RNA sequence: AUACAGUGAAACUGCGAACUCAUUAAAUCAGUUAUCGUUUAUUUGAUAGUCAUGGUAUAACUGUGGUAAUUCUAGAGCUAAUACAUGCAAAUCUCGACCCUUUGGAAGAGAUGUAUUUAUUAGAUGAUUCAUAAUAACUUUUCGAAUCGCAUGGCCUUGUGCUGGCGAUGGUUCAUUCAAAUUUCUGCCCUAUCAACUUUCGAUGGUAGGAUAGUGGCCUACCAUGGUUUCAACGGGUAACGGGGAAUAAGGGUUCGAUUCCGGAGAGGGAGCCUGAGAAACG
């Protein structure tokens, strides 16, 4: 059974293979979200703290958190909406799993190659101005325009730089739109006032006549 | 939603050899049976545009203004007492029915095109105690003259949507009939009566003293006796 | 007895105040039916409660106005009137009289016997087969 | 305030009475999050009588369950909400929570108009608790100095914020008077003196 | 009219919906009648 | 399901009308709202035109109006004591329009000692002997005037005067 | 998993209650405790409330009926909802004729009886008077319906015919039960008396008049329950009282008061489970399990929401209560008996 | 007893041919 | 382009997606009403005072894998909104004593969203318990622009303050238009070798309720008993691929063409359900 071990802070993840069922057998009879120390699995995994997160059957069927079975069952699942009957493997880890998904929570002393040692950055930076302020720790006085993340791509000799469009940003155009809406509602209130005024004086003229 | 060329109304006076499908009037101010689409008005009647693509080109180019404002829909319903302004030609048309019972244009001047007559189908008191009248084209006009009642005509300025003058329903007034077997007839009314197991019946006398009787909702007071507010086509 | 049924029979949205004694026994609401039909004095000072009454209920008279002779009055607050209209049969080459029976709701204000000419008017469907309500009794 | 709630032994911490009083002030503060954190701090204090009904106080602080909690807590015949012995301990907390709800600004929404229902729940309460609520309303307003200094206003004490506080107090008294009518308790130190002080301050600002 | 009175006819769909158990009850018939006779100390 | 069509109905002459049209959506009918006393559950039914109908399945409190004093207070609904249509509705406490139910008298009572200022149990302050006797037991008879299945609310008015006398004589006849 | 507190006995709530759901989803997104959760049966819920629940004798199907009025069948093999079938009216009481879910009889609120087959609804008939309780007798192929009137309606499903109803002295029958050993029929009338009938001779075997010393107010017999021996019989009366009778004698062996004052909706003898001589009596506040001989309180199950029905999986420790809330409550008592076959892994959760 | 009051295209159209 | 600014895959969002088989003569269809008895996506005309800008959760996208395998999948990592969630006392009026001073300024006294449910109180139309305006409440109760592109506006206060025009997409209620549902009367074969039919899915009404978009025996309680007719109710046959001036005609065929409505049901077969303004959906 392969072990798909992922460590979220680094973002770097790796799949290990263990032919010996004896080391695997500690994972047995435990459900998704239960927590295993790796010291039972192997000497190198001593100090590592693994949460069981997922798994797939030998037939490719996923493990569904919530059901207390080691066997496949037919459940009403959202299509992702009308629910559709689909087969899922249960949440309890059994012998008939081809891959078991494990998430590292605490790091052991002996480093693991390929996932603990290396790190991958996030693909996309924050677009919203408050998100940028939270990421860079900015005060209200500072501007996010010079502090936006700028990404450089080369196309031949020429170098091009692109930046995300700042959304929810205070602009003079936005201020003008808000002021224009306020002025429109005031103008309509005025117009209804002289509409009532001319109606009142017309009714008064007919009353006098 | 495809309307047949033979199923097109007689009011349009289309050529049957033109095409298989007639235009279907869009939703708007006038009902589908007594509407006249702008494509029919421009292409088959005014002959300005030869086919529907350049009809769409004209109504893109905003020369055609209907009732003051600009319409870009090809099948926009234009109906009775509608003023169509072609700004490139500076020619203004008023849509009136023919005596035979078909739509016809009338060349009108600018200060005549500035106003439009509408039949007050509803008088009611809206919210915040604001009186309103609902005319035959669907216009809602706030704060009318308190003398205005149902089935009276109001002269409406196109630029402001305001009632300048109004004509009261009364015997001995030149009315126009807008429905039924009597459609397209101009005449002053003899009287109004109630029909047992029926509706209000209006008895109208023509120029040749012939008497014809129609529904109350069919009539349209165009003016008092001897002074039509609008221009009228030749043939009376 | 106006209160014969198990539910309380009262005109909707009419409130007489128990605190203040009133000269009238009960506040009563009457509406002009229209079409030049006068509201009868039996409806004005009646104690009866009827939803379907054109003068003292929510039913309004609009549509056609008909006249007919009363045939049967067995059913409660309903009458069956007969209208005889002359018909032409081409194969017979002669006019032949035909009749149509119109079951009509009768208000308790009107008292009708068998053979009385009554004027009825159209209204919203009172029952499965009743669409007409009396408005004048001759 | 979250850290003060996460403290293990707030009672064993020093200045416990002053910290409790400041926690009640924070509960009387108008901000709902501040009220929630102050209620967490008082639950960390963990009086057994308050812990018996701690669910009801959290339900009252919650906006969605506010009316359902208030009706069941107020109606003693409807349900055995508060015991008579437990009423003495839990009454100041409910009074402070209702005061914090009533301190909310008027808004056309019914969720913020629920302050009217908060005022209308007061006929269910006994007269000393209504007097305590009026004392809380008159609190943060100074009138003893005015009634001591020969009924003369102080120019330094005169300020816009004093006028806002007096206006809020007068609005609370008006609502309480409307819901209580002839059963309203009128105490000369709790409600009567601040009203005369507010009228005198209004006269002084108008004369300015 | 609206089923307000019992109609003792044979309704076709419900007919032969299931079959009776021909073995009888758990107890013997004579014991059953004996228990019914002496039941509640009559 | 439930259809409100008339094609199954016999003609006036008595002819047996045979059906040739399937049941269609504009003739639809939904299941009745059996509405009991309980913690408030409301089921939101989408109707024709996108409008919403609120079914009340359990109602504990509702607004009840004292017409003579001109007030309306939110009171709990104790239980159904009488219903003109069915008696099994009274048996199973199904809230329904025109049902006579008992409400608690506490908010109206406190409003009375508040506003008139006299202990209940001058002439304008004096009220009816029957409602004064009802207040002693603490249960006021009231009639539900709001369709609970259609509206999601159980509103009513307190019975007063000859309507109250009629319903009390019907209650004494039933019991 | 957390156990509701009973003295020296652990009662676990596996599925149950403990706008609103919209805030609960936002809370559970952050909550790690609600991140991993145990759901025995998916969609083991009704939108507002659930009237009654029953478990098929085959053992792998559970049929329940709630409110739009619908019938839910849960397959224990797949641990999910098999199907949901809508009805024109709310269900008062229903029975399962077949071993599995295929054949069932539903007495609805609209004075009617509907026959649910596996393909769909099969037949709807209507009894003359509004019904309260339903029971089926196999060897006669007879269906007995207690109604508002004095007549107890009989419908022979073999011949397919309404038969002569049993005339009773007092109008109204709240519950009808049939002892499967003797064939006896017991009808609990609206008064204190219970009427005992023989279905073969179609005659009145006897009449039992209940008396309560503690309560002077009259009470209605609401529940009747027979045991597997045929000798004992339990009555549930609306004052909150359960009476245990030996059928030979005319006096109760024991009387148990729930103390809340509500009516008893269900009485269940726990004969199949290992600890025998226990009985469960259910009021809308609480369900109590106690020894029949001594009346010593063994366990208590108290949901926050009212109880409408309770069913016991035979030979196991679980109880399915149909309630007034959205989810039905499942209560596991390990000390009674083992967990069922289809959910054998719940013992590890209880240990955790 | 009832008047139709409808425009007739057959009556309006020329039929002399 | 030192925020983005051209064109734009994917994705999110929004709008649209309303042939076969069976034969009914007040049924259908054709007209004719009614909707003071109803629902509205759109169109058109009206309509709303009562923070220099909030918090997320994901797709596309990275990556690690499971399956013989599906538009199948699980674990870990990303960030957007006209997506989802959240959210802001002044001003206008009336009565204005008195002042001068007539237009006028003003001591002061007072007033003030919308929707839902119910109770109570006072402009249209032949006619209303209708419109509208109140009063006390009620709500798992709403709505009262945290949006977008073209212009760089006019002041002076050069504050980088004030606010500046054309347009998009929203949103409340009412009307209109588009439909639709019921409804009214008027009309179609042969036959007594077819005289009773209806309560045999309630038949005819009454009261109350449930239901529906709404009237209604549409359904349910309770209560009366009726309703249709030898003038043929009712029933049978009808080749009812029929008939309808429905339909343009027959621009000189003797009655003929051409067009339109057929009426219903199904989309392997029973049953239950869902989305929408509109379907008991060809999904």
């Amino acid at each position: 059974m392969k072990l798909n071990i992922s460590y979220p802070v680094n973002g770097s993840q790796k799949t290990f293979e263990i032919d010996d069922e004896h080391r695997i057998r500690v994972f047995f009879d435990k459900r998704i979200g239960q927590e295993v120390d790796g010291e039972a699995v192997g000497d190198e995994f001593k100090g590592y703290v693994f949460k069981i997160s997922g798994g797939n059957d030998k037939q490719g069927f996923p493990m569904k958190q919530g059901v207390l079975l080691p066997t496949r069952i037919k459940l009403l699942l959202t299509k992702n909406g009308e629910r559709k009957r689909k087969s899922v493997r249960g949440a309890i880890v059994g012998p008939d799993l081809a891959v078991l998904a494990l998430v590292i929570v605490k790091k052991g002393e002996q480093e693991l190659e390929g996932l603990t040692d290396t790190t991958v950055p996030k693909r996309l930076g924050p677009k919203r101005a408050n998100n940028i302020r939270k990421f860079f720790g900015l005060s209200k006085e500072d501007d996010v325009r010079d502090f936006v993340i700028r990404r450089e791509v080369t196309k031949g000799e020429k170098t091009y730089t692109k930046a995300p469009k700042i959304q929810r940003l205070v602009t003079p155009q936005r201020l003008q739109r808000k002021r224009h809406q306020r002025a429109l509602k005031v103008r309509n209130a005025q117009a209804q006032r002289e509409a009532a005024a001319e109606y009142a004086q017309l009714l008064a003229k007919r009353l006098s006549e | 939603k495809h309307l047949k060329r033979l199923a097109a109304p007689h009011h349009w006076l289309l050529d049957k050899l033109s095409g298989c499908y007639a235009p279907r009037p869009s939703a708007g101010p006038h009902k589908l049976r007594e509407s006249l689409p702008l494509i029919v008005f421009l292409r088959n009647r005014l002959k300005y545009a030869l086919n529907g693509r350049e009809v769409k080109a004209i109504l893109m180019q905003r020369h055609v203004k209907v009732d003051g404002k600009v319409r870009t829909d090809t099948t926009y319903p234009a109906g009775f007492m509608d003023v169509i302004t072609l700004d490139a030609t500076n020619e203004n048309f008023r849509l009136v029915y023919d005596v035979k019972g078909r739509f016809a244009v009338h060349r009108i001047t600018d200060e005549e095109a500035s106003y439009k007559l509408g039949k007050v189908k509803k008088v009611q008191l809206g919210k915040k105690g604001v009186p309103y009248v609902v005319t035959h084209d669907g216009r809602t006009i706030r704060y009318p003259d308190p003398n205005i009642k149902v089935n009276d005509t109001v002269k409406i300025d196109l630029a402001s949507g305001k009632i300048t003058d109004f004509i009261k329903f009364d015997a001995g007034k030149l009315v126009y009939v807008t429905g039924g077997r009597n459609l397209g007839r101009i005449g002053t009314i003899v009287h109004k009566e109630r029909h047992d197991g029926g509706f209000d019946l209006v008895h109208i006398k023509d120029s040749l003293d012939n008497t014809f009787v129609t529904r109350l909702n069919n009539v349209f007071v165009i003016g008092e006796q001897g002074k039509p507010y609008i221009s009228l086509p030749k043939g009376k | 007895t106006v209160q014969s049924e198990r539910a309380f029979q009262k005109q909707p949205h009419i409130f007489n105040n128990p605190k203040v004694k009133t000269s009238k026994r009960t506040k009563r609401w009457y509406k002009n039916a229209g079409l030049g039909f006068k509201t009868p004095k039996t409806a004005i000072e009646g104690s009866y409660i009827d939803k379907k009454c054109p003068f003292t209920g929510l039913v309004s008279i609009r549509g056609k106005i008909l006249t007919g002779t009363v045939v049967s009055t067995k059913m409660h607050r309903t009458i069956v009137i007969r209208r005889a209209y002359l018909h032409y049969i081409p194969k017979y080459n002669r006019y032949e009289k035909r009749h149509k029976n119109v079951p009509v709701h009768v208000s308790p204000a009107f008292r009708v016997q068998v053979g009385d000419i009554v004027t009825v008017g159209q209204c919203r469907p009172i029952s499965k087969t009743v669409r007409f309500n009396v408005v004048k009794v001759s | 305030l979250k850290t003060l709630s996460k403290f293990k032994n707030i009672k064993n911490v020093y200045s416990a009475t002053e910290l409790h009083d400041h926690l009640m002030v924070l509960l009387g503060s108008r901000n709902t999050d501040v009220q929630k954190l102050a209620l967490d701090a008082l639950l960390a204090y963990k009086n057994p009588t308050l812990n018996k009904y701690r669910d009801n106080l959290k339900n009252l602080l919650d906006d969605t369950l506010f009316k359902d909690e208030i009706t069941t807590f107020l109606t003693e015949n409807g349900s055995q909400s508060i015991k008579a012995e437990d009423e003495k301990v839990v009454m100041p907390y409910v009074l402070r929570i209702f005061f914090g709800r009533a301190q909310v600004p008027p808004t056309s929404g019914q969720k913020r108009s629920r302050k009217i229902a908060v005022i209308s729940v007061l006929p269910n309460f006994k007269k000393p608790y209504i007097n305590d609520f009026l004392s809380l309303a008159s609190e943060r307003l100074d009138y003893n100095y005015f009634f001591g200094n020969s009924h003369q206003i102080n120019s330094s004490k005169a300020t816009l914020k004093t006028i806002r506080r007096m206006t809020g107090f007068v609005n609370i008294v008006n609502s309480t008077l409307s819901v209580l009518r002839t059963n309203f308790p009128l105490h000369t130190n709790s409600v009567l003196q601040p009203l005369i002080y507010s009228i005198a301050m209004a006269y002084y600002v108008l004369d300015t | 009219s609206k089923g307000r009175k019992l109609n003792y006819s044979v309704q076709d769909p419900i007919a032969n919906y299931e079959a009776p158990i021909t073995s009888g009850y758990k107890w013997s018939d004579d014991q059953i009648d004996e228990f019914f006779a002496g039941l509640l100390g009559q | 399901g439930i259809s409100r069509d008339s094609r199954h109905k016999r003609s006036a002459t008595g002819a047996k009308r045979a059906q040739f049209r399937k049941k269609r959506k504009f003739e639809l009918g939904r299941q009745p709202a059996n509405t009991k006393i309980g913690a408030k559950r409301i089921h939101s039914v989408r109707t024709r035109g996108g409008n919403k109908k609120y079914r009340a399945l359990r109602i504990e409190t509702g607004n009840f109006s004292w017409a003579s004093e001109g007030i309306s207070k939110k009171t709990r609904i104790a239980g159904v004591v009488y219903h003109p249509s069915n008696n099994e509705l009274v048996r199973t406490n199904t809230l329904t329009k025109a049902a006579i139910v008992q409400i608690d008298a506490t908010p109206f009572r406190q409003w009375f000692e508040a506003h008139y200022g006299q202990t209940l149990g001058a002439a304008s302050a004096k009220i009816e002997s029957s409602v004064e006797s009802q207040f002693s037991a603490g249960r006021l008879y009231a009639c539900i005037s709001s369709r609970p299945g259609q509206s999601g609310r159980c509103d009513g008015y307190i019975l007063e005067g000859e309507e109250l006398a009629f319903y009390l004589r019907r209650l004494t006849a039933k019991k | 998993l957390k156990s509701t507190s009973a003295n020296d006995v652990s009662v676990y709530q596996v599925s149950g209650t403990n706008w609103i759901a919209k805030k609960r989803k936002r809370q559970l997104k952050n909550d790690l405790e609600y991140q991993n959760r145990v759901e025995l049966i998916q969609d083991f819920e009704f939108s507002e409330a659930s009237n009654k629940i029953k478990v098929s004798r085959d053992g792998q199907y559970c049929m329940a009926t709630g409110t739009k009025p619908q019938i839910h069948v849960y397959d224990f093999a797949n641990l999910s909802l098999k199907f949901d079938r809508h009805t024109d009216a709310e269900n008062v009481d229903f029975t399962i004729l077949s071993d599995d879910w295929t054949k069932s009889v539903h007495l609805q609120n609209d004075r009617s009886i509907q026959f649910q087959n596996k393909g769909g609804l099969h037949y709807t008939t209507r009894i003359p008077k509004f019904g309260r309780s339903l029971v089926y007798n196999k060897v006669n192929c007879d269906l007995y319906v207690g109604a508002s009137g004095n007549e107890l309606y009989r419908l022979n499903l073999e011949k397919g015919r309404f038969l002569n109803p049993f005339k009773l002295d007092t109008e109204g029958v709240n519950h009808v039960s049939i002892n499967e050993v003797n064939g006896l029929l017991a009808a609990g009338t609206e008064t204190n008396v219970v009427e005992f009938w023989d279905p073969r001779s179609r005659s009145r075997v006897s009449k039992l008049y209940l008396e309560n010393n503690i309560d002077n107010r009259p009470f209605q017999v609401t529940t009747t329950s027979f045991r597997n021996d045929g000798l004992t019989f339990a009555c549930g009366t609306s004052n909150g009282y359960s009476y245990i009778y030996d059928l030979r004698t005319s006096e109760p062996s024991i009387i148990k008061d729930q103390g809340y004052g509500f009516d008893i909706k269900k009485i269940i003898w726990l004969d199949n489970v290992g600890t025998e001589n226990k009985i469960v009596t259910c009021d809308k506040r609480i369900a109590k399990i106690w020894d029949r001989l001594d009346g010593k309180a063994y366990a208590s199950m108290e949901p926050s929401v009212d109880i409408n029905d309770i069913e016991h999986v035979p030979g196991t420790g679980m109880f399915f209560t149909a309630n007034e809330s959205i989810p039905m409550h499942t209560y596991y008592i390990p000390s009674l008996g083992p967990s069922p076959r289809w959910c054998s892994f719940l013992d590890s959760i209880t240990e955790e | 007893t009832h008047f139709e009051d409808r425009f007739d295209a057959r009556e309006h159209k020329d039929r002399s041919n």
